[PDB]
């Protein structure tokens, strides 16, 4: 009855309290390891909860939730997870002091619909506003993201490398799409953009002076097969005390390496790919013929290459033939830092593409790493819907003061717990006070008596320790994601607070 | 399953950290006291060596496992202050958990150590001084990697191993290019010889000799191949395992020989071939027919070894001899044997003839261990001369410049108005522990000795001045040719604070 | 290091005793700090924001931590103010000399590093404070109201302020003498009034009467102490009287007044024409029969005067103790112009004596009120106020307040050290980080941030002057000039003397041993 639903309170308040200094972008880091002894570190809340794997009953509810909030989002389950939290933290003197818990359900259900009715009527519609093209637009949103940061200096150069590869792309646009290199070496500001699927190409072996790097229509061919002559796949030796035995072992095991190669020849491949290593005996071969080969591909980069060339990656050398081959526009090749790169621009499902940094150490190329998967989402969200509200927990502190002047209106057992959910959304700008090491007790009491001087989208300024209008400030956030979160939420504590008693099966 | 928040579980990362800082803080600099590790074999080995300490340093705590990865980039990305890199990376949590007490969040200590890393690395550029502007030569290269192998095994023959140093460096990498690539200079070992018995060759070593020891001892011509059997009667690769049927077929066999034995040696003229490297040995009667046309080659050479020989002659393999064509010899300038007096080596010595992009260092030693000191020295000295030709200016090693970054530091703090200044100061102390340490391992006072050199560069003179830790003549160890790159001095305070800020980032571990 | 004997963990206790008592007093620093709660074994609880009160009530015992205690009792007659401070200063340098100790220097090293830092401090204080006019009584007057206002009682701070100056100015020259006694200052107060009615009296003004003497007024009178008591014989040992009948009895009656009038007659001889008894109640001080032969004689009858009073009349008109009668002589005797009991509704039966005319500076400033309080709180903001008054003649310098200065010391102290050698380095170093802790305290105190505040302040001291600190008025950071709440500089100086002192001497034992 009532304790059961207090032992569900605290026992999802550590679930919140272990993703609870992750929330914005400057949030903390954990470390959690698996059976194996594996390293896992991130700051992303949803990878958090994937690995703790916790077997409590009412704390997977809100880890059900959030995969939900993930599958369609990709982002912010975070919020999903405190806020869901405090609804149950800031109800629970008064579940103790007697009040009914279905009670509670009425009112989240009540200011959850008026929540919804506040932000559709405060979002503003940023199509063409103040006679700007929409190029300056999504680059003023994505240059704020990269402010403060060690690339604050040739911020503009790497924010106009976002827009470039979101117009490149078709309507229908997707984060992993964009693939990200890392290359140590070089400035900052020499970092390049490949419209292209592009790979390391640490092939090193023979096959010089020949292999030209230009096609017109090339086929590219993905294969699986080490071409290597003293291969661990392909090999022959016949153990015999016949000496001109020997000279036929020696020429079989030739021929099981060219034999598979004819059919290379005959199939019509121009650009051969293949993942295992490639020998300099068999990188000749394509050089006499004037045949382009270039191995030690990546799995990960021909899936890329798969989307995009529109072939087949197929493992057997025998299956090569037209229906896996697929063909581009530009094939050409660059000498990005001196080392070589192989990428087709130009395909017919060019839906992907590459982006190589560049920079003297390996961790700043992990902080740029970061950065840019919150940039690309803003120009992500940004042109998907036009109507969005203030970012830095703006959207948190209107409903605060709406849904506390709607219950002081509203008689009844309601209005102490739509009172209370005024009161539980101060929960987000709050952490991003103190997960970026800034004074709360200064700017949640300076920030919530702007509003009623007249404030309407001042936030939370995580650069500096003030407030800030984070809708001028181009720091944006969608309207309607901000809904389906509260509506998450408030689905995953009423499901919580609509149980009173735990039910086990003995086994 | 762990849990540990608020406060405590910061002060227990310090702790968790701090013990592999006092454990590293001894053996630090040349006069470092060596650490004792006992192998999983049952060995026992002694050395000073940052690199090695964390590498067979099994602590179990998650916060000590973080400093191990910190070691594996460091080593090609300095060498040589390995062990000043923890010491700092200690010393700034030791002073953190003062600022922790104070009421500070970690994150913005995380932010105060990146500030004053920047007024740091800024300093460290204005007292650099350019060694090689303009020139190309190895006469003032080769005595300031000289003075930095005299912390170990290898002072008997310092000077030896630094000009080997300095010519392989230069053969891979051009002064103009300013690009020093490392992974084109492999370190190859064998117990025997001397230090000064160190050879370099520039192109492909192997510890293989000739089918014959009247072969001619050099090969001026650049026909080598590269065949998976020899020119003989071939046997398999793997085991040879005879077994003759009866009497019938072994008096055939004889016959198969004197054939083979015609046919093959006659196939290597024909083709245009003198030095055939095989995979396995020559038969005596193989070697005979050879020594009548002039045609050398080596016996029982390995299978990834010979790959390596077609990387840098730039040949093909040739797998049987069928194919046996002109295209698929190697390239060479010339190839020859080197036998160390009476120590029957008799090496396999391919080179170029010319500045190749390959280079080989081939040590020698009368004893293993001897040789595995001489191999970090040398992979150290690199480092050295990879951050001169990269960069020519250079400052005072020794604790010189750790001093003179912390003034800087103090002296930007006034005009820093936020809350990160504490950690500004506490970054200006924190960067005297590392020569502060120098002193206790020297086994003077820490505390006397510190502060007469920061009184030495502001009431008597504004030039940096280094502290005698090898008990030479006197401090200013410019007059000592002490001298360090810079790319390293800026590179210790980068990853010392970037596992620092790592750490602050971190206020709980979970572990099923 | 193997360290067999172990002299230094002797010392740490000796600091986590010390550092204890000001971890419990380091919340009430400042008019806004918290109060603390007194309890005692009999149950009797009090809460009060006194500093100097909440050390006395703690019963020490270790006796590191009872250097503290009477560090407290030097700063109460050198400055008289913010004693408070002063075991803050004291407990964080031990906190900093921990440090130092785990770096293994030693304590004497620690403590010779000390006293350049305090040389160095005094002169960081005295050319950036700000000179001051001690003749120019407005300023006396200004800078103690000011200091008041913040007190417990400051609706009379206006009125009890100029009796401060008038009454040191009276007794002390304008900017000619240094030295100034608080002892020649008499407060004294009876039931009725207000605090409005102040008399600055030049003579001398007693708690006592006259009764039973019916002169209650001699002209022209020379004041003599007599220490000795004028009453019947009382010999200590075994005695009798001897008593035949009814009329020896009547002889002992007579001849006890021979007795005293004998003695009262060698006194007439001097012109000594008013006495003075010591107070004592261990037997009979003045009986009836003298009070009768005095009347004759014309002496005024003035008793129970305790022994703090004495040295007040003593130095108003030149009057010392005799022991003994026959001793008695016209040189231990003083002078009045007028002599007489001025009983007033308010003022209380009050001896108003006027006219010294002899060697001596001293005043009296009769404060009337109704109540305890306001009698009682009054005369502490004299004293408080006398104090800083006090301050200023010894030291002609003002500083800002809110732990301005202190900011000042720590800032230039940090660059002073960059100039040294040896082992001075970090111990002057670890002499400025000590420092800002009362800062800090006030900080936090003040609800503002406690890092934050004093973070900030440094900075805008580097880029200006010590003027700004912070304002425990309106809360938070500002010009504290503006503010016009200033402090002397003796304050500042007794404050940084006696408790470096006080650190150095704790740093010299190594060791402690109970004798008997």
């Amino acid at each position: 009855g009532i304790p059961q639903l207090v032992s569900n309170i605290s026992a999802c308040q550590v679930i919140a309290e272990a993703v609870r200094t992750t929330l914005g972008p400057r949030g903390m880091d954990k470390l959690i390891v698996d059976g194996r002894g594996k390293a896992t570190i991130s700051n992303d809340g949803a990878t958090i909860l994937k690995l703790l794997d916790v077997v409590h009953p009412a704390a997977k509810t809100l880890v059900d939730i959030a995969k939900s909030q993930d599958a369609e989002v990709g982002d912010g389950t975070t919020s999903v997870t405190l806020l869901a939290a405090e609804f149950l933290k800031q109800v629970k003197p008064y579940v103790e002091e007697g009040l009914h818990p279905q009670i509670i359900i009425r009112a989240f259900r009540t200011a959850t619909q008026l929540a919804v009715n506040k932000i559709k009527e405060i979002a503003v519609t940023v199509k063409k506003a103040d006679k700007v093209e929409q190029r300056k637009l999504l680059e003023k949103c994505a240059m704020t993201a990269l402010s403060s940061k060690l690339i604050s200096q040739q911020k503009a150069f790497f924010a106009k490398m976002v827009v470039d590869a979101v117009m490149m792309l078709d309507d229908l646009l997707q984060l992993k799409m964009i693939g990200i290199k890392k290359v140590q070496g070089g400035a900052l500001e020499d970092s390049q953009l490949v419209a292209g699927v592009a790979f390391k190409k640490t092939f090193s072996y023979a096959g010089f002076e020949m292999q030209p790097k230009k096609y017109h229509n090339p086929k590219i061919a993905l294969l699986n097969v080490e071409l290597e002559l003293k291969a661990e796949k392909d090999n022959a030796e016949i153990r015999v005390h016949t000496v001109e035995d020997y000279q036929a072992i020696v020429d079989a095991e030739w021929n099981i390496l060219y034999d598979k190669l004819e059919k290379i020849h005959h199939s019509g491949a121009k650009v051969v790919s293949s993942k295992l290593p490639i020998g300099d005996v068999a990188t000749q071969y394509f050089a006499d013929r004037d045949m382009f080969c270039a191995g030690r591909v990546p799995e990960e980069d021909l899936k890329r290459t798969m989307m995009a060339c529109g072939g087949s990656i197929q493992t057997s050398v025998n299956a090569l033939s037209a229906d896996v081959l697929g063909r581009c526009q530009v094939f050409e090749e660059t000498q990005i830092g001196g080392e070589r790169y192989n990428f087709f621009t130009g395909c017919p499902k060019a839906k992907t593409c590459t982006f190589i940094l560049r920079g003297g150490a390996e961790q700043f190329m992990e902080e740029t790493e970061r950065s840019l998967h919150d940039a690309i989402m803003i120009v992500r969200r940004a042109i998907k819907n036009d109507s969005v509200v203030a970012g830095g927990g703006a959207i948190e502190m209107e409903l605060s003061k709406y849904l506390r002047d709607y219950s002081r209106t509203i008689p009844g057992k309601q209005q102490l717990l739509i009172g209370a959910y005024a009161k539980a959304l101060e929960i987000i700008p709050r952490q991003l006070c103190d997960n970026a090491g800034f004074d709360a007790t200064n700017i949640l009491n300076k920030l919530r008596a702007r509003h009623a001087q007249g404030g309407t989208w001042y936030g939370v300024d995580i650069n500096n320790e003030d407030i800030a209008d984070n809708f001028e400030a181009f720091v944006w956030e969608p309207a309607m994601v901000r809904i389906n979160a509260l509506t998450a939420a408030s689905e995953a504590a009423c499901l919580i607070v609509s149980v009173d008693e735990t039910i086990k099966n003995p086994r | 399953k762990s849990r540990l928040m608020g406060l405590e579980a910061l002060k227990s990362h310090i702790m968790a950290a701090k013990a592999v800082a006092n454990t590293m803080r001894t053996s630090l600099g040349p006069n470092g006291l060596d650490k004792m590790m006992v192998d999983k074999d049952g060995d026992v080995t002694v050395t000073n060596d940052g690199a090695t300490i964390l590498s067979m340093m099994d602590v179990d705590h998650q916060i000590a496992k973080l400093m191990v990865e910190l070691s594996k980039s460091q080593d090609d990305e300095i060498g040589d202050g390995t062990t000043g890199v923890v010491v700092l990376a200690g010393a700034l949590l030791e002073e953190a958990e003062q600022l922790l007490d104070r009421g500070i969040h970690p994150i913005r200590i995380a932010d105060g150590y990146e500030q004053a890393a920047r007024v740091a690395i800024e300093h460290l550029d204005k007292i650099s001084d350019s060694v090689l502007v303009d020139i190309k030569d190895t006469e003032p290269l080769i005595q300031t990697a000289k003075t930095t192998l005299g912390s170990k095994v290898v002072n008997s023959c310092h000077r030896q191993m630094a000009e080997i140093a300095v010519n392989a460096v230069l053969t891979v990498a051009d002064m103009e290019r300013r690009d020093v690539d490392f992974e084109l200079i492999k370190v190859e070992g064998k117990v025997g010889g001397r230090l000064e018995d160190t050879k370099l060759i520039k192109g492909v070593i192997v510890d293989k000799d000739f089918s014959h020891p009247q072969m001619p001892k050099k090969v001026e011509d650049a026909k080598i191949a590269i065949l998976t059997c020899p020119f003989e009667p071939p046997k398999p690769k793997t085991k040879h395992k005879l077994d003759v049927t009866s009497v019938e077929d072994y008096k055939a066999l004889q016959k198969y020989e004197k054939e083979k034995f015609e046919e093959m040696i006659q196939q290597i003229k024909e083709t245009g071939a003198n030095l055939a490297i095989c995979q396995w040995g020559f038969d005596d009667e193989a070697n005979h027919l050879l020594l009548q046309n002039n045609l050398p080659a080596v016996r029982w050479v390995g299978g990834p070894e010979i790959e390596l020989i077609a990387i840098a002659t730039g040949g093909r393999i040739v797998p049987r001899f069928s194919e046996l064509t002109a295209e698929k010899l190697g390239f060479a300038g010339l190839v020859q044997e080197i036998s160390f007096g009476t120590t029957k080596d008799k090496m396999l010595v391919i080179e170029q003839c010319k500045n190749s992009r390959a280079v080989t260092i081939f040590i020698r030693g009368g004893n293993k261990m001897i040789i595995e000191e001489a191999k970090r020295s040398l992979h150290d000295a690199l480092c050295v001369i990879r951050n001169l030709i990269r960069d020519n200016r250079v400052v005072y090693g020794g604790g010189a410049a750790e001093i003179s970054c912390a003034l800087a530091v103090s002296q930007e703090a006034d005009k820093c108005p936020t809350l990160e200044q504490y950690a500004m100061r506490a970054f200006a102390d924190a960067l005297e522990v590392i020569p502060m340490a120098l002193s206790e391992n020297s086994g003077m006072n820490p505390i006397q000795t510190m502060t007469e050199v920061r009184a030495r560069q502001v009431k008597e003179m504004n030039p940096a001045l280094g502290i005698d830790c090898l008990h030479k003549g006197t401090n200013d160890m410019k007059q000592q040719h002490v001298i360090e790159t810079l790319i390293g001095k800026k590179q210790q305070i980068s990853l010392a604070t970037q596992m620092v800020r790592m750490i602050l980032k971190i206020d709980d571990i979970r572990k099923p | 290091y193997q360290d067999r004997d172990k002299p230094a963990q002797i010392r740490f206790s000796n600091i986590s005793a010390a550092k204890a008592v000001a971890d419990a007093i380091r919340t009430s620093l400042g008019p806004k700090g918290m109060d603390k709660m007194i309890q005692d074994g009999k149950g009797d609880v009090t809460i009060t924001n006194d500093g100097a009160t909440i050390l006395k009530q703690m019963q020490v015992l270790h006796p590191a931590a009872r250097m503290l205690v009477e560090l407290s009792k030097a700063q109460d007659i050198e400055a008289g103010d913010g004693t408070t401070s002063v075991v803050i200063i004291a407990g964080s340098l031990l906190d900093s000399c921990t440090k130092l100790l785990q770096k293994g220097i030693h304590p004497t090293i620690i403590s010779e590093s000390f006293q350049k830092a305090l040389e160095k401090g005094i002169e960081i204080l005295t050319d950036m404070s700000r000179p001051v006019e001690l003749s120019d009584r407005e300023t006396l007057l200004n800078s103690a109201t000011t200091s008041l206002n913040s007190k417990v009682v400051s609706q009379y701070s206006s009125l009890l302020s100029p009796m401060s100056v008038n009454a040191v100015m009276k007794v002390i020259d304008p900017a000619t003498a240094t030295s100034v006694d608080l002892r020649d200052i008499k407060i004294v107060k009876k039931l009725g009034g207000t605090i409005d009615d102040c008399e600055l009296v030049e003579g001398l003004v007693l708690t006592q009467k006259v009764s039973n003497s019916g002169i209650t007024r001699v002209e022209k009178a020379k004041i003599g102490l007599i220490q000795f008591c004028l009453s019947a014989p009382k010999t200590d040992m075994d005695n009798q009287i001897v008593v035949s009948d009814y009329a020896q009895m009547d002889r002992v009656l007579r001849e006890e007044r021979a007795y005293i009038l004998n003695l009262v007659k060698q006194i007439k001889k001097t012109g000594c024409n008013v006495l003075l008894i010591q107070k004592s109640i261990l037997r009979d001080a003045l009986s009836d029969l003298a009070l009768h032969f005095l009347n004759k004689m014309k002496i005024m009858v003035i008793k129970d005067i305790e022994r703090e009073d004495i040295e007040f009349i003593c130095k108003t008109i030149g009057t010392k103790p005799v022991a003994h009668i026959d001793q008695f002589t016209a040189d231990m005797l003083g002078s009045a112009e007028l002599a007489e009991e001025v009983n007033l509704n308010g003022s209380g039966k009050l001896l108003k004596i006027t006219g010294c005319a002899s060697p001596g500076k001293t005043v009296t400033i009769v404060v009337r009120g109704s109540n305890k309080l306001v009698i009682e709180e009054a005369e502490r903001s004299i004293h408080d106020a006398l104090c800083v008054i006090r301050c200023l003649v010894k030291k002609r310098a003002l500083i800002a307040g809110g732990g301005a200065p202190e900011i000042e010391l720590a800032l230039r102290l940090t660059e002073y050290s960059r100039t040294l050698s040896g082992m001075e380095s970090y111990c002057v170093r670890a002499f400025a980080d000590a420092m800002e802790v009362i800062p800090s305290t006030l900080a936090e105190n003040a609800g503002l941030n406690p890092i934050s505040t004093v973070t900030e302040l440094r900075n805008r001291h580097a880029q200006g002057e010590k003027t700004a600190g912070i304002n425990v008025r309106k809360g938070g950071i500002s010009n504290i000039l503006e503010e016009l709440v200033v402090q002397p500089l003796l304050v500042s100086v007794s404050a940084l003397t006696l408790a470096t002192e006080t650190v150095r001497s704790i740093l010299k034992i190594d060791d402690v041993v109970n004798t008997r």
